[PDB]
């Protein structure tokens, strides 16, 4: 129970030190892919592919492809 | 010019301007104590370091101490001394002679006078309402409350300071730089500092420990 | 000429490969993360001086991926 | 008031100006003032106003002197 605890408040201390993401990582990639350019159907796909890789979780070798290539778009 | 002696201390923090107990139980400084009384019987503590040791060097000490006094010392059959003291100031070393036993020759004194009391006193009254504060708040340090209304009217900095700093606990190492500077509302600035420390460490210790609770309650 | 001007000395010896990965490497997500030959051999010296011989670039590590002229270049 | 160390300290005060028109490349010196100016002001209803602002911001001065170290009176 104790160490349970312990595991409980690393996560407090977690998000109280680098839980501090009013900068982020996909959503800034939104706001990139929203302010540079587009054509409208080149953004419809990226916009696409975009939920299409944040449904998945990450560290999978299919998504390192995806955010490749979202990184190609913008 | 009442010549003192270079004395250590065992592990405790002895503050000046204190009516103070000292309990000398190192049985190598038993011969210091001694001959200090040979000294016009005031005593001349340096305040005790990285890890404690046994060993007589004057190399392996500091050239800063207080200056106790003997009323009358109460003996124990093991090497434990005990003597009720009241610490005048803080003295220096310039010239050393190696021992045993070690001698040191002291000189005129970090001495200052108050001029400015009144941002002195305006200093004073938001010290005085910031370890009212912590008092108020925190009580798992178990100290007293009931003898403001007689030091209230007390009107010397460094016997304030003292008094706060006497009954409360933190470090060593900022314990001597409050005694080891020549300054005097700038220790008095930097332990209001300390008690905003204090006071934003309470403050985020006990908001992680709501978010603590709140993720008990979201598992 | 090295000895003459107090830098240091190494060989890197182009040619071996057939590909453009061993300049630039490949990023963390790739399986073979294998880093650059110069970074390497800025592993290998601990100054940021050092004269650096290159062996073989008439052969080079060409005609699989792009061809490392750029990279060279 | 005399000491007996060198140090001859007189305290002066300040009532008029001078001119110099006459000079000695000393020492030592003698000089000679020819005529007296000052002016005073007209129309002192903003002066007044420029004494109230004046003290206004010598207030403001002496209200900041928690780091100037001078007594309140």
């Amino acid at each position: 129970q104790r160490e349970y605890y312990l595991r409980e408040q690393m996560k407090a201390i977690q998000k109280e030190l680098g839980g501090e993401d009013g900068l982020s990582d996909l959503e800034a990639l939104r706001k990139k892919i929203e302010e540079v350019g587009m054509p409208e159907a080149v953004k419809t796909k990226a916009l696409k592919e975009l939920d299409r890789l944040e449904r998945m979780q990450q560290g999978s070798p299919e998504a390192t492809v995806a955010r490749t290539y979202l990184d190609w778009l913008t | 010019r009442l010549e003192l002696p270079v004395i250590p201390l065992r592990n405790t923090v002895i503050l000046p301007h204190t009516t103070t107990p000292v309990d000398v139980g190192r049985a190598k400084s038993k011969r210091a104590v001694e001959e200090a009384m040979g000294a016009d019987r005031l005593i001349f503590l340096v305040a005790q370091r990285d890890p404690e040791v046994d060993d007589p060097a004057p190399d392996d000490l500091y050239t800063w101490g207080v200056q106790a006094v003997v009323k009358q010392a109460m003996r124990l059959p093991d090497g434990t001394l005990q003597v009720m003291v009241e610490a005048r100031a803080r003295a220096q070393v310039t010239d050393y002679i190696p021992g045993p036993y070690l001698r040191a020759r002291g000189e005129v004194f970090s001495e200052i006078f108050p001029i400015d009391e009144a941002v002195v006193r305006v200093l004073v009254e938001e010290l005085k309402e910031a370890f009212e504060k912590y008092v108020a708040n925190h009580k798992s340090l178990r100290l007293d409350r009931y003898q403001l209304e007689a030091v209230k009217g007390t009107s010397d900095p460094a016997m304030l300071a003292d008094t706060i700093a006497y009954h409360a606990t933190w470090t060593v190492a900022e314990k001597q730089e409050i005694l080891e500077l020549t300054d005097l509302e700038a220790r008095l600035k930097k332990v209001l500092g300390l008690l905003s420390r204090d006071l934003e460490r309470f403050e985020l210790d006990k908001r992680v420990a709501q978010r603590v609770k709140e993720q008990m309650d979201t598992n | 000429i090295a000895r003459s001007m107090n830098r240091k000395f190494h060989r890197i010896s182009l040619g071996g490969v057939r590909d453009e990965a061993e300049i630039r490497g490949h990023r963390r997500t790739y399986i073979g993360a294998m880093p650059g030959k110069l970074i390497h051999a800025m592993k290998q010296v601990g100054v940021i001086n050092p004269v650096i011989l290159l062996d073989e670039i008439d052969k080079m590590s060409s005609d699989w991926r792009g061809d490392p002229a750029s990279a060279m270049l």
